RNA sequence: GACUCGUUCAUACUACAGUGGAUACACCAGAUCCCAUCAGAACUCUGAAGUUAAGCACUGUAAGGCUUGGCUAGUACUGAGGUGGGAGACCGCUCGGGAACACCAGGUGAUGAGUCAG
RNA sequence: GGGUAAUUGGCGCAGUUGGUUAGCGCGCGGGUCUCAUAAUCCCGAGGUCGUGAGUUCGAUCCUCACAUUACCCA
RNA sequence: GCAGAUGUCCAAAGACAAGCUCAAAGAGAACAGAAAUCUCUUGUAGACUAAAAGGGGAAAAGCUUGUUUGAUUUCUAUUUUCAGAACAAGUAGAAAACGUGAAAGCGUGGCCUAUCGAUCCUUUAUAUUUGCAAAAUGACGUAAAUUACUUACUACUGUGCAUAUAGAGGUGUCUGAAAAGUUACCACAGGGAUAACUGGCUUGUGGCUGCCAAGCGCUCCUAGCGACGUAGCUUUUUGAU
RNA sequence: AUCCGACUGUUUAAUUAAAACAUAGCAUUGUGAAAAGCCACAACUGGUAUUAACACAAUGUGAUUUCUGCCCAGUGCUUUGAAUGUCAACUUGAUGAAAUUCAAUCAAGCGCAGGUAAACGGCGGGAGUAACUAUGACUCUCUUAAGGUAGCCAAAUGCCUC
RNA sequence: CCUAUUAGCUGGUUAUUUUCGAAAGAUCUCUCAGGAUCGCUGGAGUUGAUUAAUAUAAUUUUACCAGGUAGAGAUAAUGAUUAGAGGACAGGGCCUUGACCUAUUCUCAAACUCCCAAUAGGUAAAAAGGGCGAAAUAACUCAAUUUGUAUUUCACUCAUAUUAAAUAAAAUAACUCCAAGUGGGCCAUUUUUGGUAAGCAGAACUGGCGAUGAGGGAUGCUCCUAACGCUUGGAUAAGGUGCCUAAAUAUUCGCUCAUGAGAUCCCAUAAAAGGUGUUGGUUCAUAUGAACUAGCCCUGAAAAUGGAUGGCGCUAAAGCGGA
RNA sequence: ACGGACCAAGGAGUCUAGCAAAUGUGCAAGUGUAUAUGAUUCUUUAAACAUUUUAUACGCAUAAUUAAUGUAAUAUGUCCAUUGUAGAUUUGUGGUGCCCCACUUUGCAUACAAUACCGGUAAGCAA
């Protein structure tokens, strides 16, 4: 009628069977809920940079064909 | 019944040390933190806002968010076969600039000049640290008067 | 718990400002006979089968929550705000 | 010789004593006006007769405390091994780590930014 | 949850009849005469279950208690 | 297992600011004494802070005053238990409108750790958002036109019901069935996962045997005994498992 | 000589033959009739009944002798009714465009007021006190609807108990 | 007849070799002999590495961080607790006593703390990066159209062949898919709770048994050595060398005589108290006395069929302590 | 602890519906000739063969989202095919042995992020 009710015998043997896994160490993370009013400005900065870069690319495509 | 509350088992961990009670100093509020810095979490029990949980006392992580009076930290934690990343949000009084990284920085700054000189004179120098090892032979001069003879002691 | 009968606070209907409100206590209200559920139950109970739905009997609580009813005085629109469960509760009484 | 704003947060604290007054910091002379009380004690406002008595600075005391070193002591404890000892309770050996009270001795601070006076 | 009745002085009961808004028996303290008991007549005090009205009241929703009969899908 | 607590309480015991400093002791003052009010001197918290216990707190988180209603509407990154699922209780923030303070600032209930609840159904709130299967219901409204089945314009259109979104009514067996007994007349599938004998480990209790010497024995510790303590043996008692 | 049952009678075919069942005697209850009492049937119709209170039907106890105490607060059964609270459908009014909504009205039953124990059942504690002790006729005090009467007993009914 | 009604429960379930190989924990449950879900296992398939590199690691080193357990303390705080010493409310008529104060004194704590280990933990040790100088973008920030802060470009430059400390049959890696069995456990050394205890009940870290045979312990699921394809040689471990039984009646030192000797992990029981048995040793007293100490032996020492160092037996050991 | 005195024969994960994953095959913005009808099909043949003499049977896919009236994927400056980091293959030079390195060129699959747009909901303005 009465039986066992707790132990953790054997538990880390199973844990170390397939090693202790680490996180995957990515390069970028998502800035979803992070500091507002600083990343909206960053979006504006990157839009300006992209406009300049693509204007130069279009210009070069315009001269090179004469 | 079982009692697993939020601050259970924090009698000696969360209490001020001897003759060192009181709130923090004014210079505590002038510390400089940036994104990606290393940081230590040490709970200060004289400020009850932004209190970290029991487990994360004495751990080290990296910053991923800064606010008016708070800091977000990335901390590892082991769960039964894997390590999970946790995002801990604490107030600024429970945060300390980490000191675990200073030997690397001093080593880089110091070795830069050595490399600059070595390449200046076209040399082949080693800059990796050195494990302690065996010792060379030496000739040790001692007068026969300074040697003292000892033997086991009788029991009293 | 003792609560006054008027209160200056933020209005979220038609004027997004702080104005004067009136405070009372909300009451449940009577079940009406023509609602769809009550018609479903009343049609199910007819015929030859006895009781058809459960009837609760294991009462445990001894208090209720005390949801308040606010009402703006400029615009006449109303809003609900809930409190913690208590035993005695007065609406406008003598101060300590 | 002095002052304002700080850092360290007792070597900086506590008790009892000795010394000091160019400028300066105080004690001090008052209550019309801003202000404040039961009370111009405190708070606030207006002054410049008097004094180092006190605050304050610097020193002393087989002073208490604090602080550093020696010693206590390879003592007390303890990680690994043992077909080790002993009925047991307990205790050595091999490869390693290693305290605390007490007691003795020396000390009682150092410092950042700016300013005034001869 | 629904319907009805009642809560007034030390006790028990009347007033719910808005331009008067409070009354009586047992009580309680003084004379009366009572072979030591007795019908006894004058008096003084004693208050409306709780907050607001096209109003001078006992007229309004509600809220606390009490009694009776009946009701029940979180 | 041990010593305990919870199903509450609070228009202030919530918010902000300022001023102040508590328990206790000693010595003094008409009635006044052990205890009444008043002055001084010491005082690191020995007080207080709703309630168990632990942590925090001295120009304060305690006491007293002044002004208030941030105990408000909406959304995110997340911590605790953990399957890294829901509730629940917290932390860090953003978009509005306010309170306090000279100002920097502080405020999204209680100095921190407990104080609570799904689907279906019902009930009140919100909306220039919708429906009730061939159509209409404010209204022939406004401007033209006529010889009427005339034309062009319009955010705002019957009762009742349904539906979206937000609180509430409760499940304490608290991830949540609407539920009284008896069988000594009894039935079935099973269990040595589990009781009622013997046997096995133990020996508290039961039984037997020792050690020391205060004292009893007229006198005399030990012929015969043996208090206060203390070491064993057995399985002819009864327990425990 | 004791216990039980009055007696003749009956019973668990195949583990119980009895102190169990029946019985005469005693007591209580319902009913005056084909619109009644008690019982059968799906309906239509039946049984008692070829009956009629010295009858039929429903229960307790159990020959003779001698007796059969107190309690109607609880639970049952039973009696009265527009003075009377609550309690359905139907009907009647009010309102509304109508569906709904609201109000009123002498059914039985409960409540209100009574009866009944040969109905189910029930039927108390603590102190003091008499010229040697002992006991307590007597007294005081809590207290119930009523407080175990006439009898009988270590009984097939008493733990302690050999 | 409906009907082969239903069963979370007993019983059964049919050829070979080869390869990989478990769980008896955890969350919810009218849940406790069941189930779903995570964990542990197999198969399939891509992406990678094949460059003695990098990714990587149940391991160290160097730098740094957090702690209140073993110990200690009682005169440092709290709470317990014995005894004297020295000082300035009662006691009959200038002293009992207990007070009060000041230095001492014997003894303590899972729910006490001034201090505080050994073990056990966490972060770091360089190229998708670091350093340095110029510009270009912004609705953010600032008194600042340069105040700063992110990003975008361009120029310069940071060991490497010994690899920014050591070591590595480290890529036998990373990831995705589809599924089985399991969810009654027990045991040993060490720490540890209840109980007089138990081959009792409940936990922690490792290793096992279950799922596993071979040599040894006479015998034995868990102890020691050691883990397994079919053979031929060689040399060992754990234990043994009088016979049973393969190998020493080996060598070289001491002790012991028992009219109930003794003979080694687990392991198969023995104590207090005594001895003028014998062997060593330490002190005090003119070569005798006394006290003490610890080795083997002896007394304490009583059960039921006839019996067990495994048996025989063994005393110039075939017993106990060494080489 | 339970079943088994002996021998021979028999004796237990199958069939259908519906879904998914894996793998083989055909065609591919499409794919599957339903029920039928036709034929110089007719022992076998209940098989096999055919499809109605700028071509609207039906299913699944090609477009989502909302209770719902409904609404519906860069945008006309260019048939062009959004941005960055790592990355297979290719192009040009040099180093050590077609391979690996140092630059140069291009940038699949995929991983991590950014941005634009569509449906619903908040907020602001609204004939
Ligand atoms: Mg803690
Ligand atoms: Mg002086
Ligand atoms: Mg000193
Ligand atoms: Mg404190
Ligand atoms: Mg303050
Ligand atoms: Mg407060
Ligand atoms: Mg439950
Ligand atoms: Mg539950
Ligand atoms: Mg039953
Ligand atoms: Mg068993
Ligand atoms: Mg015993
Ligand atoms: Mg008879
Ligand atoms: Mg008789
Ligand atoms: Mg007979
Ligand atoms: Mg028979
Ligand atoms: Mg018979
Ligand atoms: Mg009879
Ligand atoms: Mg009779
Ligand atoms: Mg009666
Ligand atoms: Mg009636
Ligand atoms: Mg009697
Ligand atoms: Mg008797
Ligand atoms: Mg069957
Ligand atoms: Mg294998
Ligand atoms: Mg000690
Ligand atoms: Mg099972
Ligand atoms: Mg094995
Ligand atoms: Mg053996
Ligand atoms: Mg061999
Ligand atoms: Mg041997
Ligand atoms: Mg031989
Ligand atoms: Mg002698
Ligand atoms: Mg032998
Ligand atoms: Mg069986
Ligand atoms: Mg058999
Ligand atoms: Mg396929
Ligand atoms: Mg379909
Ligand atoms: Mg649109
Ligand atoms: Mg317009
Ligand atoms: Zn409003």
């Amino acid at each position: 009628a009465k039986s066992k009710n707790h132990t953790n015998h054997n538990q880390n043997r199973k844990a170390h069977k397939n090693g202790i896994k680490k996180p995957k160490k990515h390069k970028f993370m998502s800035r979803k809920g992070l500091d507002p009013n600083f990343f909206r400005n960053q979006k504006y900065c990157l839009k300006g940079i992209q406009k300049k870069k693509k204007e130069l690319k279009l210009k070069a495509k315009q001269e090179k064909n004469n | 019944g079982k009692s697993r509350g939020k601050r259970s088992g924090t009698r000696y961990k969360f209490s001020k040390k001897f003759r060192k009670h009181g709130e923090c100093t004014a210079n505590k509020y002038l510390e400089k933190l940036n994104y990606g810095d290393y940081v230590d979490i040490v709970c200060d029990s004289t400020q009850q806002k932004g209190m970290p949980f029991n487990y994360y006392h004495g751990k080290t992580g990296k910053i991923f968010h800064i606010t008016k009076r708070g800091v977000g930290v990335l901390v590892n934690k082991r769960v039964k076969h894997r390590i999970e990343q946790k995002k801990v949000c604490v107030r600024i009084e429970h945060v300390r600039k980490s000191r675990c990284n200073e030997d690397f920085l001093l080593r880089k700054i110091k070795n830069a000049e050595l490399i600059k000189e070595a390449k200046l004179k076209n040399e082949h120098i080693n800059i990796k640290r050195k494990t302690e090892g065996p010792k060379p032979a030496a000739m040790i001069k001692v007068p026969p008067s300074k040697i003292i003879t000892i033997e086991p002691l009788p029991f009293y | 718990v003792n609560v006054p009968k008027t209160r200056k606070t933020y209005c979220s209907n038609k004027c997004k400002k702080h104005t004067m409100h009136k405070v009372s206590q909300y009451k449940k209200g009577k079940e009406r006979l023509s609602s769809l559920g009550r018609r479903r139950y009343d049609m199910k109970q007819k015929g030859f089968g006895g009781q058809t739905k459960p009837v609760f009997k294991k009462k445990a609580k001894t208090t209720k929550k005390i949801v308040l009813k606010l009402e703006c005085t400029k615009c006449k629109k109303k809003r609900f705000q809930t409190m913690k469960r208590c035993k005695t509760f007065e609406m406008g009484a003598d101060k300590k």
